[PDB]
């Protein structure tokens, strides 16, 4: 391996989700299911998001989806009743320390814990099955090629340090970065990933019963063997261009309502107001994508890239 | 399990406390629950599955 690809892979192995963390999270899920299942028998409690989509970077967050029906569950009323009922139940579990019912388009129960799980925050939704389908889809993108995962790890870490992935709501989410990488590996100069939704429509659709999803089932250009470092360099170059972003809703103002939270959401299975501030932040992000490209192309030094100055917004 | 009788009452309590209602669909989920248990995402299987991948992809060399 060349030096840059080697440093990327090493970085990947050091920041990616550890066995210990994953085990703690799964244990916490099982503990929660034991307490919840008396109230919703035969229900399922599925891990979703970065904890199990193949792109985990050992974040203390964990998202859960409680499946109770095959139909869509009304989120305005029924999901809230369900989540409120769970809140009442978990009040008597001592491993649960605090809870919060967060009202949104998809209402969320946010749970915090005592014991040795107090570092972990759980977000629980009621039967938002698209989160499971997309966790399942990303997991197969994460194992389609050996380069996808280390290429997501460094980008996540870079974007985090560069301030492109930020706490302040005018920035990309971790999930947006993953979709951006996949979109790049699909539509970029080097075709690394196909469109799994189009190649296997019966497996990766939204009509798909989540009960039939099983990630342990590995199912079946390629002149392509460009390096890991070259993929990272190309990625940074790709999003140096405004026309490569998901700007428009269905001057190119940021018309897309899902711009920050679900950039290039069309990669996944389909599930208000921006200001001039969002646009300014977007402009800054492009510049960061241009700086980091010039930097890495010139040096091929991931360390120098990683001690970047955060962006100002 | 709590019986269907108990769970329906618990849900009605949960609803009225937030000025909500137990819909016909939710009552149906309670009376006749669909089996959505995570058979294919059990912790032991998931933990081993993910450990197989880390272990394979580092201490197997690829020549290309
Ligand atoms: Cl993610």
């Amino acid at each position: 391996m060349d030096v840059l690809s080697e440093k990327i892979w090493d970085y990947h192995n050091k920041v990616s989700q550890t066995d210990e963390m994953l085990q703690r999270k799964l244990h916490l899920r099982d503990m929660l299911y034991t307490a919840i299942s008396p109230v919703f028998p035969l229900s399922g409690l599925y891990v979703v998001g970065s904890s199990l989509n193949g792109f985990g970077n050992n974040s203390s967050d964990m998202d859960l989806c409680l499946m109770i029906t095959n139909k869509d569950l009304d989120q305005k009323n029924d999901a809230v009743v369900v989540l409120n009922l769970i809140l009442s139940t978990l009040q008597y579990e001592k491993f649960v320390e605090s809870q919060k019912l967060i009202l949104a388009k998809v209402p969320i129960l946010r749970i915090n814990f005592a014991a040795p799980f107090d570092d972990i925050t759980v977000d629980l939704n009621a039967n938002n099955s698209v989160a499971i389908r997309n966790t399942h889809l990303l997991c197969y993108y994460s194992s389609y090629d050996w380069r996808v995962r280390p290429l997501v790890s460094v980008v996540k870490e870079w974007a985090k340090r560069k301030g492109i992935n930020d706490a302040n709501k005018s920035s990309f989410t971790s999930y947006s970065l993953v979709l951006m990488v996949i979109h790049f590996l699909q539509c970029g100069p080097t075709k690394v990933l196909p469109n799994l939704q189009q190649s296997y429509p019966n497996r990766f659709s939204n009509k798909v019963d989540v009960r039939t999803l099983n990630v342990t089932m590995a199912l079946e250009s390629l002149s392509e063997k460009t390096t890991l470092g070259e993929l990272l360099i190309g990625f940074l170059d790709y999003y140096a261009n405004e026309f490569n972003y998901d700007r428009d809703a269905i001057h190119h103002s940021i018309s897309n309502p899902h711009f920050w939270r679900s950039q290039w959401r069309c990669v996944c299975i389909e599930e208000t107001a921006h200001s001039i501030y969002d646009e300014m932040v977007f402009e800054a992000i492009k510049k960061a994508f241009r700086e980091a490209h010039g930097e890495l192309q010139h040096n091929h030094d991931l360390d120098k890239l990683m001690e970047c100055e955060p962006i100002k917004a | 399990e709590y019986d269907a009788d108990t769970r329906l009452q618990m849900a009605e309590n949960a609803a009225s406390a937030r000025k909500l209602f137990v819909s016909s669909a939710l009552k149906d989920i309670i009376v006749n629950p669909e089996n959505f248990y995570h058979d294919f995402q059990q912790s032991a299987q998931m933990a081993e599955d993910a450990n197989q991948r880390r272990q394979v992809s580092y201490n197997t060399k690829r020549e290309a």
